[PDB]
């Protein structure tokens, strides 16, 4: 239903989700609401990276769960 | 600036001076009021001795009392 | 048909008892009968009569259930309460909200009894009571703010009257239920801590301490009262004081007043003071101040013992001032005065030689303590000898230093500068002391007179003339007058530049007066030298022993004067 | 009158006390923050006789400190404008009427340029600003030509963006950058909270919010911590589940701490937010096992020895509300049994709050005691901590493990406990 | 002459002579009683102790200290007393 | 928005002139965004090296992607296809550099070593140039 993200700065905004949605849509909402481009995001939930193919509910996404956002950098 | 001069006994020497006068000239002015040599005349205002400060570098403004101390060895 | 017989009893015997030898029909009958009867009677005769209707009906049904029916009585009473008060509590509580005024406790007790049965039917009682107490208290305090902000006794009386009226009201109406006692306590705490009467801040502790000082001191009010009434008033004051939030301010003011007292020995009873200390501890005041007060009392006891010992030891030898006319007090710095700032005053000869004696006596027994002499808390009595009569009067140290400037000139006039030189005091303290010694509250005849008359202490010039009044009378010829009222305990910081200037002037002028007399008279001994210096400087200041000794040494150093060989008190001019 | 001017003569001009933890803050909304940012600009614009856009563009670089800006202006009013990335440097290098991006001869009613005088046509600059805004930069837009550090004024950017959504995004990003650069202003960590805290000196003190009740160090913005050195408590929190994954496969940015990862390849790592360059080998700039368990036994023992106290005083905050409720129930019971009135029984709540504050401070005093020293200051700090611990256990026995109560003893012990807590918090 | 002197009252304040005005073990100034003697309502009977290296402490405080560590709380010299207070 | 015109103009410009070290760049049958490249240097004198070219959308403002398909021994080139060129990277890219300049810069990069995506190659090339003249010599005909 609704989930939180712990941004790198520290602020925790709230964004709407779907019962089972692709990570691409979530990254699109993050980039349209916070700024970081989708290819520069690494979302971690319960110590497991969220692949671009697997749906949210596979990694046990549910109501009132906190995620984290980490910047992607290349050498 | 109207100033007053006091002696050891307590005589109140009165003199009216312009705001811009000279220390040596003002010292000599007391001679007409009472005959004393120029050298055997020292003036003290608020602690340290008064040097020959032209008029108001010592902040002698308004009605102030200056102690007319004489010379010690000569007299 | 069994319920038909019981129905007629309401509208106008042993059969029913055997009939029971099941109840839901009875409960339904009662519920329907009340649902059909109650609203009509309410709309006919108002809430004030519906209350008594409900009370009588409840008691009647309890008795009827006990006589006809039997745990079932509990359920029947519950459903009767639901039918009568549970569904009409909104109207009854509206009447409560619109009723609490105009002192109608007789209906209120019935209302409280009716509403205690239903759960959660009591909070509006508390809300209305709190609102009434707060509004009435604020309105009453603001209705007379002119004559209450200045007098402490009137303020205390008003607060106590409000408390007594509200407590009597809650006892008479609410019948002393602790919940409503809590409500009135919260409302009273809200009322007492307000600043709307002030600000055209935190001023209540000051007034309370002032009233306590009025009671404990030797005021006329303390004269027209016995000990029991004093204790009762103190307990009432403590009851009011228990409801404050700023207690440190009150304790500070009380400590100041207990310094004024217990340093001037103007108290009415020491046992009451000890009891007040204990009661203040019991009420729950901060521990630091209470411990400090206990330390103060112990310190004055030890000081009395030490003064007795000093008088006993020093009575064998007779100094300039007799040993039976001097009192000494040594007190802890932390409990009384924590500031070690220096105060610059010229001091009389008689009490200047007293300091080393006390210091040696203290150092004899105790090892490792310093002494700081506090010149703002020292009192005494001096004798005035006028052309009319001989008078005695009470002065402080500053007033004494000011007044001894006319001993060697007791017919002449002194200016402001000459007072700043002889008394060796700053401008503010000198102005305050001069205003005290010239302008006192009533004093139809004053001690000192000044020619350029003004209307403010600050409006003094440097040429103001001061003279001693030679027609001052108390037309009596002997009596005592007091000039010490609320002795100051704190003074502003003192700059050392003025003291340095005064010391320089004194040194140089003593040099002048010691070389001039030697020039005019070639040879002179030591004692007559001191007498001649005192005589020659009667219009500047009174010389002291250490300064003149240092000046003689300086003259020997710079060859202005020369020593002799016949004795050790003769000087020969070089 | 004997009672006139009594307020002046009291306490020898010194009384009460001073709180070692005071910090003045006013909580402003979004509109008030925008107004404050606008107001701190017109003064500089009027003094320096320049436009508003250049005014805020030079303000952003120097962290909105007006006095330093004025002093540096009167020192070197040319290096002032050069440093803030406004005017071209005198050490730059240079066909006519030809756009070098889309490569077509263009008329004169276009070909807009900055003070650098590099000509690019109005058909261009638009995709550039659009790509930059979409990527999420507000103050990073610069001249397209190579080696031109000039920054674009906003009055030059607004007419270029095509639609309204892009303008809204640019305004939001610009506001975020402005509130980040300013030194008296800071955002509020938490949920959606449009509250900005304004202070008078930038320091590390406890603050609060007026809409969500959040508490944080004004520098780290994570959690209040009085004795510790902010970075030190960050280190303690780091060295103490997503935690293992983060601590194993991430790192922290040197200048502005940001959790980042290495996608793969190369060792030159560049920050994409603060432009700082560092190494993913052992950090740093570019101007450059027998008995192991026996050795680390002491370290692990010390860490657990401090962590047990940390964890106990952390669980106290958790089981705080139950203690408050127990105190309330005891008070209500004694009131109902008519053993006094309500006003006589609210020093227990004050004692409870005192214990809470003492436990919180004694919690945060341990990381400081671990990362401190090996000297006498160490030898005395945890001794004073032990004294406070003894007083806390004594008062807890007297308030929650006892029935008979005496007001004087409890007030005296409360005073003693406050004195010892101040003793610990002294060096702050 | 006029203005003789008949009876005088004198007030003096006493404090310890020390360069340092704090215990360095507790936040109590030297002129005030220590926390333990306030808690026990002692009749002001704890004095100050001077060490060889000129340190001032409460007798109660350092009497509790000496059991654990036999050195100053400021330096680390061997503590032998020089002058007890009273 | 206007990337296709840019790519057609650049194709016309490349078709007009001709270069020696850079052989030619292809288009893969009207892909219009996937391009094939070929270079020849002069210790890699003999060989027709092959390049893969990808043009992202809004090309002039977004740098392209560059990967070699033919294996080569270079301290500045990764094992598979990663080449370190600041111009190619977004750090030092400007909307004025063409694909021709990028390719000639890559050729100049192949010309010399820049002492790093492979520590072993850099270490070998630092101590002496013999290994970089033998294993790099025998690197284009095979693997
Ligand atoms: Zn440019
Ligand atoms: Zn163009
Ligand atoms: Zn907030
Ligand atoms: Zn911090
Ligand atoms: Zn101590
Ligand atoms: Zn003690
Ligand atoms: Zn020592």
């Amino acid at each position: 239903m609704q989930i939180f993200v712990k941004t790198l700065t520290g602020k925790t905004i709230t964004l709407e989700v779907e019962p089972s949605d692709t990570i691409e849509n979530v990254k699109a909402k993050i980039q349209d609401k916070e700024g970081i481009p989708p290819d520069q995001q690494r979302l971690i939930f319960a110590g497991k990276q969220l692949e671009d193919g697997r749906t949210l509910s596979d990694y046990n996404i549910q109501k009132e769960s906190t995620l984290h956002l980490v910047l992607r950098l290349r050498g | 600036m109207l100033i007053k001069v006091k002696t050891l006994t307590g005589k109140e020497i009165e003199i009216d001076i312009e705001p811009t006068d000279k220390v040596e000239r003002i010292k000599e002015r007391v001679e007409e009021k009472e005959g004393i040599p120029p050298q055997q005349q020292r003036l003290i205002y608020s602690g340290k001795q008064m040097n020959d400060k032209t008029a108001a570098d010592y902040k002698i403004l308004g009605g102030s009392v200056l102690h007319l101390v004489l010379a010690l060895r000569g007299g | 048909s069994a319920m038909k017989l019981v129905h007629a009893e309401r509208l106008g015997s042993q059969l029913v008892i055997g009939v029971r030898e099941f109840e839901k029909a009875y409960l339904d009958s009662t519920e329907r009968f009340y649902r059909t009867q109650a609203p009509s009677y309410l709309q006919q005769n108002g809430v004030q009569n519906y209350m008594k209707y409900a009370d009588a009906k409840l008691k009647e049904e309890e008795k009827r259930a006990l006589r006809y029916l039997e745990n079932s009585v509990e359920a029947l009473m519950e459903c009767c309460v639901n039918a009568l008060v549970t569904s009409f509590k909104e109207t009854i509580l509206a009447e409560c909200q619109g009723m609490i005024k105009r002192n109608e406790t007789e209906k209120l007790h019935l209302m409280f009894s009716l509403m205690d049965k239903v759960p959660n039917g009591i909070e509006p009682m508390l809300k209305d009571l709190e609102e009434h107490i707060i509004s009435a208290g604020l309105a009453d305090m603001v209705a007379a703010a002119e004559t209450i902000t200045t007098d402490s006794e009137k303020y205390v009386e008003q607060l106590l009257t409000l408390f007594n009226r509200f407590s009597k009201l809650v006892k008479e109406a609410f019948q002393d239920d602790p919940r409503f006692l809590t409500a009135r306590d919260k409302a009273y705490k809200a009322v007492v801590n307000d600043a709307t009467i002030f600000k055209l801040e935190s001023k209540c502790p000051e007034l309370l301490a002032n009233y306590c000082d009025m009671l404990l001191r030797k005021t006329p009010l303390s004269k027209k009262l016995t000990s029991e009434e004093i204790e009762a008033k103190l307990k009432e004051v403590l009851l009011v004081l228990k409801y404050v939030q700023n207690k440190d301010v009150f304790m500070r003011y009380h400590k100041a007043h207990l310094t004024r007292r217990l340093i001037l020995d103007i108290s009415a009873d020491s046992e009451i003071e000890e009891n007040m200390v204990e009661w203040l501890r019991e009420v729950g005041m901060p521990a630091d101040y209470v411990n400090k007060l206990a330390r103060m009392f112990q310190d004055i006891k030890v000081s009395e013992d030490l003064n007795q010992a000093f008088k006993e030891m020093h009575k064998n030898n007779k100094l300039a001032l007799p040993a039976d006319s001097v009192n000494i007090k040594i007190l802890n710095a932390g409990a009384w005065s924590r500031s070690s700032e220096k105060v610059f005053v010229s001091l009389p000869t008689e009490l200047e030689d007293l300091i080393p004696e006390v210091e040696e006596f203290y150092k004899k027994n105790h090892s490792g303590r310093k002494l700081h002499w506090h010149h703002l808390m020292s009192n005494g009595i001096i004798t005035f000898k006028n052309e009319v009569g001989q008078y005695d009067l009470e002065v402080t140290t500053f007033q004494l230093a000011v007044l001894f400037a006319w001993n060697q000139r007791p017919r002449e006039k002194i200016s402001f500068e000459n007072l700043k030189l002889a008394t060796e005091l700053p401008d503010a303290e000198l102005r305050r002391t001069l205003w005290s010694l010239v302008a006192f509250p009533k004093l139809k005849r004053q001690v000192l007179l000044y020619e350029p008359q003004v209307n403010s202490p600050k409006d003094f010039t440097e040429g103001t003339l001061f003279s001693v009044n030679q027609e001052f009378s108390l037309v009596q010829k002997r009596g005592k007058i007091n000039l010490i009222g609320r002795l100051q305990l704190t003074t502003e910081r003192m700059r050392e530049e003025e003291n340095e200037g005064i010391v320089q002037l004194r040194i140089l002028r003593t040099q002048e007066a010691i070389i001039q007399i030697m020039k005019m008279r070639k040879k002179i001994s030591n004692a007559q030298l001191q007498t001649e210096l005192v005589e020659i400087l009667k219009n500047m200041f009174l010389p002291q022993k250490k300064m003149i000794k240092e000046q003689i040494e300086w003259l020997i150093e710079h060859k202005y004067i020369r020593r002799d060989e016949s004795d050790i008190n003769t000087f020969i001019y070089m | 009158d004997y009672y006139v001017g009594v307020a002046s003569d009291v306490e020898q001009q010194g009384a009460d006390a001073f709180d070692p933890e005071e910090y003045q803050f006013t909580c402003l909304t979004y509109k008030e923050s925008e107004g404050a940012l606008n107001e701190h600009m017109t003064s500089l614009a009027s003094v320096l006789k320049v436009s508003h856009s250049v005014a805020k563009l030079i303000l952003v670089n120097f962290h909105w400190q007006v006095s330093e800006i004025l002093d540096r202006y009167k020192s070197n009013s040319a290096q002032l404008l050069v440093e803030a990335r406004v005017q071209p440097n005198p050490s730059k290098h240079v066909p006519p009427h030809h756009c070098a991006v889309c490569m077509q001869f263009v008329r004169k009613e276009n070909l807009l340029s900055l003070a650098c005088q590099h000509q690019f046509c109005r058909s261009c600059w638009e995709q550039h600003c659009s790509v930059l805004v979409k990527d999420g930069v507000g103050v990073g837009v610069s001249c397209m030509a190579q080696d031109c550090p000039l920054r674009t004024p906003e009055d030059f950017v607004f007419p270029l963006l095509p639609n309204e959504e892009l303008r809204e995004k640019y305004r939001r990003y610009l506001f975020r950058d402005y509130v980040e650069s300013h030194y008296q202003l800071q955002l509020c960590p938490g949920a959606d909270c449009p509250m900005v805290i304004r202070v008078q000196e930038p320091r590390a003190r406890r603050v609060q919010c007026n809409r969500c009740n959040e508490v944080f160090c004004f520098k780290c913005r994570q959690m209040y911590h009085a004795p510790t050195d902010c970075a030190t408590i960050r280190k303690w929190l780091t060295k103490c589940e997503t935690a293992n994954y983060i601590s194993a496969h991430t790192k922290d940015c040197p200048k502005c701490n940001i959790c980042i990862e290495k996608n793969g390849g190369c060792n030159h790592m560049q920050c994409s937010k603060c432009k700082h360059d560092f190494c993913w080998m052992c950090l740093g700039d570019w101007k450059t096992n027998q008995s192991q368990q026996a050795q680390a036994r002491e370290a692990l023992k010390k860490y657990l020895f401090y962590f047990e106290r940390w964890e106990n005083h952390n669980k106290s905050l958790q089981l705080e509300a139950q203690t408050y409720q127990r105190i309330h129930e005891k008070i209500q019971e004694r009131v109902m049994n008519n053993l006094g009135t309500w006003i006589d029984w609210q020093y227990l709540q004050n004692a409870a709050k005192l214990l809470a504050k003492c436990r919180y401070t004694l919690q945060y005093t341990y990381p400081y005691a671990y990362y401190m020293e090996s000297g006498p200051r160490k030898k005395l700090f945890e001794y004073q901590q032990a004294q406070l611990e003894a007083e806390i256990e004594n008062l807890s026995w007297k308030v929650e493990r006892a029935d008979s109560y005496d007001r004087g003893d409890l007030e005296n012990q409360m005073h003693i406990a406050e004195q010892r807590r101040r003793t610990l918090l002294k060096d702050f | 002459k006029m203005f003789s002197l008949k009876k005088w009252n004198a007030v003096a304040m006493w404090s310890w002579d020390v360069e340092c005005d704090t215990c360095a073990i507790c936040r109590v100034q030297v002129m005030d009683a220590c926390l333990r003697c306030q808690a026990e309502n002692k009749q002001e009977d704890c004095v100050v102790v001077w060490g060889e290296c000129n340190h001032s402490f409460h007798n109660c405080c350092m009497s509790l200290w000496v059991k654990q560590n036999n050195r100053c709380p400021l330096c680390q010299q061997d503590w032998v007393v020089q002058r007890i207070g009273k | 928005v206007a990337a296709s015109s840019r790519l057609m103009k650049e194709l016309e410009e490349i078709r007009k002139a001709g270069m020696k070290n850079f052989r030619n760049i292809q288009v893969d049958e009207a892909n219009l965004l996937t391009w094939q490249g070929l270079i020849v240097p002069d210790p890699y004198d003999k060989g027709a090296f092959r390049i893969e070219i990808n043009f992202p959308a809004e090309y002039p403002f977004k740098p392209p992607k560059i990967t070699f398909k033919t294996k080569i021994y270079h301290p500045n080139i990764d094992e598979k296809g990663q080449v370190c060129l600041p111009v190619i990277s977004a750090e030092n890219w400007k909307p004025a550099t063409k694909t021709d300049q990028v390719i000639q810069s890559l050729i100049a990069l192949v010309n010399d070593p820049q002492p790093p995506l492979r520590a072993d190659l850099a270490e070998e090339y630092s101590k002496d140039r013999k290994k970089f003249a033998k294993n790099a010599e025998e690197f284009t005909k095979k693997y």
